[PDB]
RNA sequence: CAGCCACCCGAGAUUGAGCAAUAACAGGUCUGUGAUGCCCUUAGAUGUCCGGGGCUGCACGCGCGCUACACUGACUGGCUCAGCGUGUGCCUACCCUACGCCGGCAGGCGCGGGUAACCCGUUGAACCCCAUUCGUGAUGGGGAUCGGGGAUUGCAAUUAUUCCCCAUGAACGAGGAAUUCCCAGUAAGUGCGGGUCAUAAGCUUGCGUUGAUUAAGUCCCUGCCCUUUGUACACACCGCCCGU
């Protein structure tokens, strides 16, 4: 039935089980460190997160 | 200095001729289904001296060096050194050899155009069978 | 024009081995391989032989160069 | 010209055998999926084949069933069953033979068309 | 008492030319044990003068790629050829490399055309530096292509190149190179 | 004078980055966004799951690259040195690993430490160094292609994920016109980490390690600035404009 089918494929690894927790995107993600967050979201909120521009 | 007892400038073992001036273990190599590491492993366990070159060898080194070549498992080489382990239709573990046994068993591909399997329709089109990308290379002698 | 040298000494160069060789101001693998139209492991050999029987004398061993000398 | 031999042995021994001492004629993978499990719709599937098989009349060939799955070849219990297998658009019809025991179903069913070239245009070189 | 490697005095070495003697350091204040001195010569202009001359040498050896900043290779293959040079010569090799160094360094050569031009050479004097630079450039080049392809080894190539220089003989690729420099222009005086 | 050159003393006599004006481009991005205005579609949907294809398909052309063409090298043993750093997760499954045992191997099985200057780790890196065999040839250079086996991650490995073994052993002998990047711990060799990452670097971003040749100049080429000068341009030369 459709309760055993809908979003039945398993999603534990790849790209379809990781997004931005953002913008809910799944591309230019940032892990490291825990972040979870895409490259532009990161470049929007790297100064409230604490990370500045030294060199 | 050169062996007065007929050194063997050119020998001959399995219809190919090997060169008796290359040291052996590399002049066995020329066999079509030794190389380097085959060819070690069968002087090792024939006991022959490495250093000798492949004319200076009697006639009863080189027939117990085709006997063990011929025979790996009868003279404990592992089942793992051997180039046709598990041979389908018959399951025997064997080393295959030279012109009528390399070549011949290459002659499986028939086998894969027949069952028509996706690898033996890339071998029968000339076409390359381990997924590589076919864009921009090997165009060469595709006119 | 491809060197066709040998792997092991013949009589003919198996002499002119033993009374030029020792002779020469520098002996090296290379330069008696030249010299004598045989391969470098036969001249090695061949100087390691010489050497044995202290008609060379070594002046320096590496793993690269090797170099002897007439013993005079 | 001789009778079909698998790593050694025949036919009916290859039926005659369970899934374990298939393990051990198959090659490395079609060992470790064997090892892992048969899943389900591969039951499914298996069961569907030996259903044609059986109502399948004497001298006929079996029914053609349809599948999606690049499902192992698995002993000769598939051998004989006419597959039709999904290649993206269609279910390209394959008759199973003993030699393709230890292959995939996909092998045999290819998803594209082989090319043959035109003539080459527009900015092809610049 | 510091002699080069442990063999090789300086004491006896004449450079003899006038205009490259103060190019060419090899006697009292440049007489090393090893031609290795990491050094710092290149950061102002003309120190390398100051760089002795078998460092030099040993610097140019480094080239062609699968070479590059392998010092300690190239001061095996001088070590080596310093001892070959002194059993074909039976002199010292400091002595033949500073004469090699003297014979194949260019006098005049040609450039594009005086003040401006796009057509001809106009022929010109050397500086002694650059004397220097070029004899060593076209010594070590003539050694790298004798020893390619070849079972000659190199520190047998080199040796060879550098007795034939300080010969001056036309056996060598590096007198060869300086006269065809030096006619060609004689040919755009 | 502003400063420039050289030298002494000195750790150093120009370390490298970050940020960066007025003004402009119809430069890129609606495919990063619960940023967006207008259209389009909206239930046999362009919404959303779920099977299977594709994104790789190969007569050919073009970029960035990797590995080479060997002896200043391959092979085989022996010896001995780093730095930057990342490690067990909101959802969220997935960490870094010492030691013992089993197996050529890739691996497998038990046992511990570590949320970290605490454990991996004293990070026993590669090149390089020392010795060995080869011996100038497509050779033991070089490793494309291809066959047969074995493992690992995964829900599935076929169009071959990756890894291991044994076989096979192509072109390539230094590259035409034409072009790139570079001034000192630099270029170039050489490994190592981070990202990507269930599985994974020929990419990229960082880190050390070995370590040079040459130059201390000029507008010749290529640009780009000015300054004077001309203009009938001002949407500004991709302009303007004349006649059949
Ligand atoms: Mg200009
Ligand atoms: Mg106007
Ligand atoms: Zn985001």
């Amino acid at each position: 039935g459709h309760q055993q089918l809908y979003w039945s494929h398993p999603r534990k690894f790849g790209q379809g089980s990781r997004s931005c927790r953002v913008c809910s995107n799944r591309h230019g993600l940032i892990r490291k460190y825990g972040l979870n967050m895409c490259r532009q979201c990161f470049r929007q909120y790297a100064k409230d997160i604490g990370f500045i521009k030294l060199d | 200095l050169v062996i007065p007892e007929k050194f063997q400038h050119i020998l001959r073992v399995l219809n190919t001729n090997i060169d008796g001036r290359r040291k052996i273990a590399f002049a066995i190599t020329a066999i079509k289904g030794v190389g380097r590491r085959y060819a070690h492993v069968v002087l090792r366990k024939a006991d022959i001296d490495l250093t000798k070159r492949a004319g200076e060898l009697t006639e009863d080194e080189v027939e117990r060096v085709i006997t063990i070549m011929q025979n790996p498992r009868q003279y404990k080489i592992p089942d793992w050194f051997l180039n046709r382990q598990k041979d389908v239709k018959d399951g025997k573990y064997s080393q295959v050899l030279a012109n009528g046994l390399d070549n011949k068993l290459r002659e499986d591909l028939e086998r894969l155009k027949k069952i028509r399997a996706h690898r033996g329709l890339r071998h029968f089109w000339g076409l390359r069978v381990r997924g590589q990308h076919t864009k921009t290379t090997g165009r060469r002698g595709r006119t | 024009d491809k060197l066709n040298n040998l792997v092991l000494f013949d009589k003919a160069t198996y002499d002119k081995l033993c009374k030029e060789v020792p002779n020469y101001k520098l002996i090296t693998p290379a330069v008696v391989s030249e010299r004598l139209k045989i391969r470098g492991s036969l001249a090695r050999a061949a100087l390691q032989e010489l050497l044995s029987k202290g008609l060379i004398k070594l002046v320096s061993k590496h793993r690269a160069q090797v170099i002897y000398t007439r013993n005079t | 010209f001789r009778k079909f031999t698998y790593r050694g042995v025949d036919l009916d021994q290859l039926l005659d055998m369970s899934y374990e001492q298939l393990m051990q004629l198959y090659s490395a993978r079609q060992r470790r999926r064997l090892n892992r499990g048969l899943r389900r719709k591969q039951h499914s599937l298996l069961k569907r084949l030996r259903k044609a098989k059986k109502e399948a009349p004497p001298m006929e060939k079996p029914e053609v069933v349809k599948t999606h799955l690049r499902d192992m070849i698995i002993l000769p219990e598939m051998v004989g069953s006419m597959v039709g297998v999904y290649n993206g658009k269609t279910f390209n019809q394959v008759e199973i033979k003993p030699e393709m025991i230890g292959h995939y179903l996909g092998e045999f069913s290819i998803t594209y068309k082989p090319v043959k070239h035109g003539r080459p245009g527009i900015g092809a070189t610049h | 008492d510091i002699k080069l490697f442990g063999k090789w005095s300086t004491d006896d070495v004449q450079i003899n030319d006038i205009s490259l003697q103060d190019y060419i350091a090899v006697k009292e204040k440049y007489a090393k044990y090893l031609p290795h001195s990491a050094g710092r010569y290149a950061a102002k202009r003309f120190r390398k003068a100051q760089c002795p001359i078998v460092e030099r040498l040993t610097n140019s050896m480094m080239m062609h790629g699968r070479n590059n900043g392998k010092k300690l290779m190239t001061v095996r293959i001088v070590k080596h050829a310093f001892e070959i040079i002194h059993l074909l010569t039976g002199e010292n090799p400091l002595q033949v490399l500073v004469n090699a160094i003297i014979n194949s360094g260019p006098r005049e050569d040609s450039t594009r055309i005086g003040r401006a031009g796009t057509v001809r050479r106009q022929a010109v004097d050397v500086s002694p530096l650059r004397r220097v630079n070029q004899a060593i450039w076209l010594l070590c080049t003539g050694a790298r292509e004798a020893a390619f392809r070849n079972i000659k080894t190199i520190a047998e190539c080199l040796a060879d190149e550098l007795i034939n220089a300080a010969k001056g003989s036309s056996n060598s690729y590096a007198i060869k190179k300086k006269d065809e420099l030096e006619r060609v222009a004689k040919s755009n005086r």
